[PDB]
């Protein structure tokens, strides 16, 4: 559910390796694995709210997981396991009925046909299961499932034939862009591309077409209007892609030479996203001084009419300083309101991208400005985004103004929340500003953890709240509070399920949380003279299992927000771990320190619950490994464990050249 | 002559193992009292959660207060008169420690405030509203009122006349602020509020006061690529609690990132300070990378109506680990700079900086220029200066404490008369106030004791028949 | 088994380990006793004696270890057989005919369902059941029902505290409700609610199942800083019923905190118009 | 660690014995474990007869860890063992380790004399 919620665009190799790693960590039968996967997919589909999220979830659960199963087949007998898991899943009639009635179609038949296409299930078994499902069920608008399954080949065809620009025919380009500009077509194409994992080339191709079309050439009025429409539609699609599927896909991250696209620079320096705040006085916002004067003269004279060749990129860079000049003069009081109305009508008349860039710059400037002076700009901002402008449209205005309204909503709601203002641009953002404004975060964290523990499964809204809480509070606070909440359980099943849920909760960013844990929380709980009173048997065993799971999972080697978070902050790990292979990776240092501490505790005097805890740690460390984190383990603990009381030796020896004789000596003296 | 006075260390405190590093705090009171905490991790956690009280006259004996705190202590603050200590850590638990039976070796607390789960990043006492200005030009004016002039700031939260009200204000990790006020009795009134609707990480915070009874709070995320927000706060007690009114002030952006030559360096902000408390028109920023660091100063002077500009920026610095500010209230007027430059009188023009080496630097206040460099022959994590700025205390990354002698001349030779005038002018400041003079005695030479005594004797005389009546015990 | 467990409990929670191997003999004896294969004794006796020693929520000794804990987990299935599904959300219809069924009774001490045996039951059966009696109290003519399900006999003074706490919670909930809108309807199911609330309270406090000064102090504590002042006149009407009901029976002091309450609930300096 | 009494008593034993620390088991504690070897020209070889010394050795007595299978399968060795049991039942309370070692030597000698 966590993978399907956030990072639906990620490579399936990471998901496959994580699933196999989880399967190896705790012994899971294959039919139970597949049944759990299918049940998780369906329950995630059902709870999705109406909108683009339902389309994304349907695309994910009906396109992406067949490749995961195919890769499981390739890496790994599996066929009868899949059939057995399916016959388990077919017993659940109410869940299937709710999923069927939500999507207005028999989704089980489509899923069976899709998995049969991949060859996972045999034809006779497919027919028998279809007959069983129809018997169980016996007790004009096309559904989105068929739309996705029939439009993914359309996505492939469009990606294939667009490279040649349809034999350089602009009219056909307008026709095909208008065809995909109809109801929900863009969202279906984007979801199919994301599920198929081919959106990168799609964005690359649109960026190349935009770079070709911005400069343009000499044309008469009709082809010039064609060029302007191409530029506007490409800009709208790129902006929608940026605001819907993050900032990672459009950016190339691999570009040779100084001929970088201008849209990439605008993306990096001009659009306010959830993780970036712009500087209005950045050097990129001060290109020149004559181009902006030409642009403001054109704006205040009449309709531009010069769009045959206009240098769209330089003009777009110029609206920032232009609108700066108009707003400064307007605040000076030398310009009337009707002049501003005429300027906004000129901006919103023919080309709509200029309004978008002006609104973005206005938001960036307003963010820095003080409370008593911000109200002046918002009225002209909402005038820029007022009702639809008629008697000036070329064609294809409906979805254009819809996508513009959505883009400006997702760009301006952040500042609209700060003040008491509402513009009502007419949901597209159900997960936004969820936590209460005044109460402390510990209360909501504990309440949500208790609710998740009681229910037995994690919801997507809870995932988003956990993500924002982790962003606000920090890794140490989050882990310490969650572990402190863990140690209040007196029942073995409750703490077992708590650890099982907490592993997936910590799977948000495994490296940082395991580093913080193994470097700060376990040594602190193990060294203090008054803390092992809470290290009793059920919570101690559960915490030891969680710790060893996290340690070896991180040794075996997940969000943009956490990516910027751990790229933001540095930490001198050499000073943190003086330490009495590489010795530069912090995981190696912290694990060596932990092993030194565990050896010292085991060999110490006046043993109590902590020695039982370290015995459990060693026991589950031996149990979990296939043969590997025991390379850093000291050689004395081999004899120490025998002293404190076989297979718990040979696996731990690691067959070192010193290991052979130390193991022989240890096992000989039993 | 920048020198080392004495190094104090404790046996068995060192040789810690499996101890992650933890930040420390230090506090110097009006009397020569030091309150701090040190990283020990020696066979018990509580040794890292104890308050160490030291008296400079007897460094060898130290007092330990076993504070009942559950997390690492963040900040320590003294009162305007050094009779109470404010301590705060993560997970709330703000405590007010009071002196027991008027003994400095016994402390007990009965007043506190608590917010659950939110670590406190900023904490400060309320303002009383009295400050002075010192003029070095009029050091021979032969008049106490002429030398130390009243500045007449206004106090905050005045009730029933001109008597201020006492209390404290704290800022948590999130956009949350708490205010506590103390009744003349044991009653305490507490309230909490949210800064603004924009709730995000506040890694660094600072608090200052302004004339008129307003509080300026500065918040920094710490990413070096986001603006530093400023807010204004007013506290009013409407008959049952202290309500807080907050509004937004213009922000700024970091420098050394638009240079377009090498901007990837210095990716994190590590220190945000106010140049002086009750002086909210200057803000010091210190950013650092894994190797180098940069320190800059900004001001809100009038040329939007209010804008932040750049004053100075050092060439290149190593990793910054500790910064300390002066406490002497210099008048800072134009006519005083020339007479404080021709005469070697630098008691309030220095900012103290420490690095990850054994190097300690004294840098000029208005323009960031180095004037004094000290090498220890390890690095300093927490440090403080004095009211007269004649000495600084420092805590290294070990069990050692250091006290360093700072001289006004800073190596420049001077005649006897100028030194005598400097010493008597500094002593008269402690004469007017109730502060001690141990750091002043650290620098007096044995040869010129008689001249100082006699000249102070005639300084005692020829007063306007009232100063002599209340300064006999102090003059003796 | 009882004596061996009680003797092992006397060992300190932290002891040396040079002797623990000499101390594990008691663990071996208990391991032999708690084995369900050799059938030394029925397992029901072993689990009930362990639960008699260790109530729920208390951790076992650090020397016994998992050996005890896993044992009670093996009695998890049987406890599921003797549990009614959805017990917490069952609600009856209140009548004055009497003849109470035994299925609706509650624990007078802590408001819990009487459970048969010491089996490791479900978690939801160990929290107080505040919803059932909250619903029962809210209904009109629910006078004998409450005393019957709480075990009260209305012939002997008892001074039951949880009843006072529930009454205070009901009054503050009614105050919040009267604070909510009171504008859509002139009545708004308020005046009858206040009359019933007031009427039932007069009955509970007259038989001395609750204490007046304690209730007033508790109400002041609950309303301290809550800022719910829109229907304070009704609460003052209820307090008038309080004081005028039994002024002659008791002393003046029993009414001392009302003064603080009047001041708190009425922060004003200007005159109140008629 | 090792108390001074044990070190002194080991320093002041007859050179027939070369007792030393047990390679196995715990060390540097109140309870120590020793393994014994007998080197007497007039006596044969016997099992090591290891001992355990509790904490605060004065004013108490040590105990001998019996190993029945080691002394079995030979009439000579089990005769030694039964004489050993008899002598240790004849030893009084508060005895030392040197007395037990001398008892071991004398029991071996008596068994050898009885055999031949």
């Amino acid at each position: 559910l966590l993978e399907g919620t956030m990072n639906l665009t990620g490579e399936t190799q990471s998901l496959v390796e994580q699933l196999t790693m989880v399967k190896r960590m705790q012994h899971i039968p294959t039919p139970l694995f597949v049944l759990e996967i299918w049940k998780a997919c369906f329950v995630g589909l059902i709870e999705s709210p109406e909108g683009t999220e339902e389309l994304k979830w349907t695309a994910f659960t009906f396109l992406k997981i067949p490749q995961v199963l195919v890769k499981l087949k390739k890496y790994s007998d599996f066929t009868e396991d899949v059939n057995c898991a399916f016959e388990f899943l077919l017993k659940l009639t109410p869940l299937l009925d709710k999923a069927d009635q939500r999507c207005n179609c028999d989704c089980t038949n489509f899923l069976l046909q899709e998995c049969g296409k991949q060859g996972l299930l045999s034809e006779a078994s497919v027919n028998n299961l279809m007959a069983k499902r129809k018997a169980d069920r016996e007790h004009n608008i096309q559904p989105n499932i068929q739309l996705i399954l029939r439009a993914e080949p359309t996505v492939t065809n469009i990606l294939k034939t667009m490279d040649a620009d349809h034999s350089k025919s602009p009219e056909g380009l307008l026709g095909v862009l208008g065809h995909m500009l109809s109801g929900k077509s863009l969202d279906l194409l984007l979801a199919a591309a994301a599920a198929t994992g081919k959106l990168k080339s799609f964005a690359r191709k649109f960026i190349n077409l935009n770079e070709f079309t911005t400069y343009g050439s000499e044309e008469s009025t009709k082809p010039a209007s064609v060029r302007a429409l191409l530029f506007d539609i490409s800009f709208l699609m790129l902006c929608h892609v940026a605001q819907t599927y993050g900032s990672e896909v459009i950016l190339s991250e691999s570009r040779t030479g100084a001929e970088v696209p201008f849209f990439e620079t605008w993306m990096q320096t001009c659009m306010p996203e959830e993780g970036k705040i712009l500087n209005p006085d950045h050097p990129c916002f001060r290109p020149d001084s004559t181009k902006v004067e030409s642009l403001v003269a054109l704006l205040n004279n009449s309709s531009e009419m010069k769009l045959v060749q206009m240098k769209w990129h330089e003009a777009c860079l110029s609206i920032s300083a232009a609108i700066l000049e108009i707003l400064n003069a307007w605040e000076n009081g030398v310009l009337a309101f009707e002049s501003i109305q005429k300027i906004t009508d000129n901006i919103k008349g023919k080309v709509c991208s200029l309004a978008v860039c002006a609104v973005a710059w206005l938001v960036a400037h307003v963010r820095m400005l003080g409370l008593d002076e911000r109200e002046k700009s918002l009225q002209m901002i909402r005038q820029l985004a007022g009702p639809l402008f008629s008697e000036n449209t070329l064609q294809f205005y409906n979805e254009r103004v819809v996508i513009m309204n959505s883009i400006l909503e997702r760009m301006c709601a952040d500042v609209l929340q700060q003040t008491a203002t509402q513009i009502k641009f007419p949901d597209t953002m159900p997960y936004w500003n969820l936590l209460p404004p005044k109460r402390p975060i510990k209360e909501v964290l504990t309440d949500i953890f208790a609710k998740v523990l009681e229910k037995g499964w994690v919801d997507s809204r809870s995932i988003h709240i956990f993500d924002t809480l982790l962003h606000m509070g920090g890794v140490y606070w989050f882990c310490n509070n969650l572990i402190k909440e863990l140690l209040k359980e007196t029942r073995k099943e409750h703490t077992l399920r708590a650890v099982e849920l907490l592993y997936s909760i910590f799977c948000l960013d495994m490296q940082q949380v395991t580093l913080v844990l193994l470097g700060h929380i376990l040594p602190g709980l193990l060294t203090d003279s008054s803390k092992w009173h809470s290290l009793m048997d059920p919570p101690g065993t559960a915490l030891a299992k969680l710790a060893v799971w996290c340690a070896l999972s991180s040794y075996s080697s997940a969000s943009t927000r956490q990516k910027k978070r751990h790229r933001e902050d540095i930490e001198d790990y050499i000073s943190l771990f003086p330490l009495d292979v590489n010795m530069r990776d912090p995981l190696n240092r912290v694990l060596a320190n932990l092993f030194l501490l565990i050896s010292s505790i085991l060999g110490s005097r006046t043993a109590g619950p902590h020695t039982q805890f370290v015995q459990w740690f060693m026991e589950e460390c031996v149990d979990c490994l296939e043969q590997s984190v025991l390379q850093f383990m000291p050689f004395t603990t081999v004899s120490e464990l025998v002293k404190v009381s076989k297979v718990v030796l040979a696996i731990t020896d690691l067959s070192l050249p010193l290991g052979r004789q130390v193991a022989a000596k240890a096992i000989a003296a039993l | 002559m920048m020198d080392l006075a004495y190094v104090c260390e404790w046996e068995k405190w060192s040789k810690s193992t499996h101890c992650p590093s933890v930040p420390l705090a230090c506090a110097w009171s009006c009397r020569n009292l030091i309150a701090f905490t040190m990283d020990l991790r020696s066979d018990d956690q509580d040794l890292t959660r104890m308050i160490h009280i030291l008296d400079t006259e007897h460094p060898w004996d130290l007092h330990s207060i076993p504070s009942e705190h559950h997390e690492a202590i963040t900040c320590l603050e003294w009162d305007q008169s050094g009779s109470r200590l404010l301590s705060a850590d993560a997970d709330g638990q703000i405590k007010c420690w009071s002196m027991a039976d008027h003994l400095a070796n016994s402390w007990e607390s009965s007043v506190g405030s608590l917010v659950e789960g939110d670590p406190i990043v900023a904490l400060s006492w309320l303002h009383n509203g009295v400050k002075l200005a010192l003029h070095v030009e009029k050091s021979g004016a032969s008049s106490f009122g002429e030398k130390f002039s009243r500045v007449k700031f206004s106090p905050s939260l005045t009730l029933f006349g001109g008597k201020p009200m006492e209390g404290w204000i704290a800022v948590t990790v999130s956009g949350l602020v708490t205010v506590s006020l103390l009744k003349p009795s044991g009653q305490v009134l507490t309230s909490t509020e949210s800064l603004c609707r924009l709730r995000g990480r506040v890694a660094l915070a600072d608090i200052a006061f302004t004339g008129g009874g307003n509080i300026v709070v500065a918040t920094a995320d710490g990413s070096s690529a986001s603006p530093v927000q400023f807010y204004k706060v007013c506290v009013s007690v409407v008959s049952e609690k202290c309500r807080i009114d907050t509004e937004i002030l213009p922000s700024l952006f970091m420098r050394c990132t638009t240079d377009l030559n090498r901007k990837d360096k210095f990716p994190a902000i590590t220190h945000l300070k106010f140049l002086a408390r009750d002086m909210s028109e200057q803000v010091l920023l210190c950013a650092s990378s894994q190797t180098s660091s940069i320190v800059e100063c900004w001001s809100l002077r009038k040329e939007t109506i209010l804008k932040w500009r750049i004053l100075s920026a050092t060439n290149d610095l190593d990793r910054v680990s500790a910064v300390a500010l002066p406490k002497l209230p210099i008048s800072l007027t134009n006519t005083d700079l020339k007479v404080a430059s021709d005469t070697q009188f630098y008691p309030g023009l220095g900012l103290a900086l420490a690095f990850h080496d054994g190097s300690v630097h004294i840098v000029h206040r208005l323009s960031l220029q180095t004037m004094a460099v000290f090498y220890s022959s390890v690095h300093l994590k927490a440090m403080q200066l004095s009211w007269t700025s004649l000495a600084l205390v420092g805590i290294d990354s070990h069990g050692k404490l250091s006290v360093l002698r700072l001289s006004p001349s800073m190596g420049h030779p001077l005649e006897v008369g100028l030194a005598l005038r400097h010493l008597l002018f500094l002593l008269e400041y402690c004469m007017v106030t109730g502060y001690d003079w141990w750091d002043i005695l650290l620098h007096v030479q044995p040869s010129m004791v008689q001249s100082l005594v006699e000249k102070l004797h005639e300084e005692y005389t020829r007063q306007t028949a009232a100063l002599q009546q209340v300064l006999s015990t102090r003059i003796l | 088994l009882k004596v061996i467990l009680e003797k092992i409990l006397t060992i300190p929670n932290t002891v040396s380990s040079a002797v623990v191997q000499q101390l594990l003999a008691a663990r071996e004896v208990i391991a032999y006793i708690l084995e369900r294969n050799a059938c030394l004794l029925p397992a029901y006796f072993a689990v009930t004696e362990i639960r008699k020693l260790y109530p729920e929520g208390k951790l076992p000794h650090w020397l016994l270890g998992n050996l005890v804990s896993d044992f009670v987990d093996t009695f998890r299935p049987t406890a599921r057989i003797n549990s009614i599904c959805g017990r917490c959300s069952l609600l009856p219809v209140v009548n004055n005919s009497g003849a109470i069924c035994n299925s609706w009774k509650l624990d007078p001490a802590t408001l819990r369902f009487p459970l048969k045996g010491l089996l490791p039951y479900d978690k939801d059966l160990f929290e107080p059941q505040t919803a059932l009696l909250r619903y029962v109290l809210e209904q009109p003519y629910s006078r004998d029902m409450v005393c019957n399900m709480l075990g009260l006999n209305k012939q002997h003074k008892q001074r039951c505290p949880v009843l006072e706490d529930q009454l205070v919670d009901l009054v503050v909930y009614a105050m919040e409700r009267s604070e909510t809108e009171e504008k859509f309807d002139d009545g708004g199911t308020s005046q009858l609610l206040w009359q019933h609330l007031s009427s039932q309270l007069i009955f509970f406090v007259l038989f001395q199942f609750a204490s007046f000064p304690h209730m007033v102090l508790s109400l002041h504590q609950k309303l301290a800083g809550r800022g719910l002042i829109k229907g304070r006149d009704h609460l003052m009407w209820v307090l008038l019923q309080f004081i005028s009901g039994s002024i002659q029976k008791n002393a003046l002091a029993d009414f001392l905190p009302v003064m603080k309450l009047f001041d708190l609930l009425y922060p004003e300096k200007e005159y109140i118009p008629v | 660690s090792i108390p001074s009494v044990l070190q002194g008593e080991v320093a002041r034993l007859d050179p027939k014995f070369l007792v030393n620390l047990d390679p196995s088991h715990c060390s540097n504690n109140g309870t120590v474990h020793l393994i014994c070897k007998l080197d007497d020209k007039d006596l044969p070889s016997v099992p090591p007869l290891e001992l355990s010394v509790p904490a605060d050795y004065p004013a108490q007595s040590p105990l001998w860890i019996d190993r029945q299978w080691q002394y079995d399968a030979n009439p000579f060795l089990q005769s030694v063992h039964r004489c050993m049991t008899s002598r240790l039942l004849q030893l009084p309370d508060k005895h030392s380790v040197t007395a037990l070692l001398n008892t071991w030597a004398q029991s071996v000698h008596q068994a050898c004399l009885s055999a031949a």
